[PDB]
């Protein structure tokens, strides 16, 4: 892939 | 994709991988270790004992992808989430209380004293104590469950119906009057 992940989000 | 790549030759035998995008990748000379160093800050290093474990430079975040497919992030709140293959979530909150996120859309917490909390869909609640009570919440009425059998509920108008053990049922009006009694 080489490629970053999407930033992840926490649950509120 | 890439085809402007470079690689260089560790005296172990292991390969570094440099990228024209940025990005860096570490092999071992067995090739079974892979240590990813992405040009956004990001670190990917895949473990001996198979743990994925990933590192998000910005949100400051750790994601652990295990064999099983379970997912676990660790937020920088020190909060950590549990991702499981069917779409279940369990959330740790600083406070330590878990709640869990189920596929239909219940969820469940559970406090620091063990009272159990579950939200269903429809907006329902009930509640668990660990005195063996329970209440139910719908938008309509609030109702109490005790251990003896006793059943109280309070109707959004503010009339209370009390439900003995034995089966007789007082209804009052919001002023506290008596308004049926199954006697």
């Amino acid at each position: 892939d080489l490629s970053p992940r999407p930033s992840p989000n926490p649950h509120p | 994709q890439s085809d402007s790549k470079i690689e260089k030759m560790l005296p172990d035998g292991g390969r570094l991988v440099v990228f024209p995008n940025g990005t860096r990748k570490e092999l071992s000379a067995d090739g079974q270790t892979v240590k990813v160093m992405f040009f956004n800050g990001d670190v990917k290093h895949t473990m001996p004992d198979q743990r994925v474990i990933y590192y998000y430079a910005e949100a400051q975040t750790t994601h652990i992808t295990y064999p099983d497919g379970m997912e676990v992030l660790q937020f920088p709140n020190n909060q950590t989430e549990k991702h499981f293959p069917d779409g279940r979530k369990e959330i740790t909150f600083p406070d330590q209380t878990v709640k869990t996120l189920h596929p239909d859309g219940r969820e469940e917490s559970v406090l620091t004293d063990g009272t159990i909390i579950q939200l269903n869909p429809d907006g329902s609640k009930v509640i668990q104590f660990n005195t063996g009570q329970r209440e139910i919440h719908t938008a309509d009425f609030k109702r109490r469950e005790y251990p003896d059998g006793t059943v109280k509920t309070v109707y959004s108008d503010g009339r209370q119906e009390t439900q003995y053990p034995t089966g007789r049922v007082r209804l009052k009006d919001p002023q506290g009057k008596v308004i049926m009694d199954t006697k």
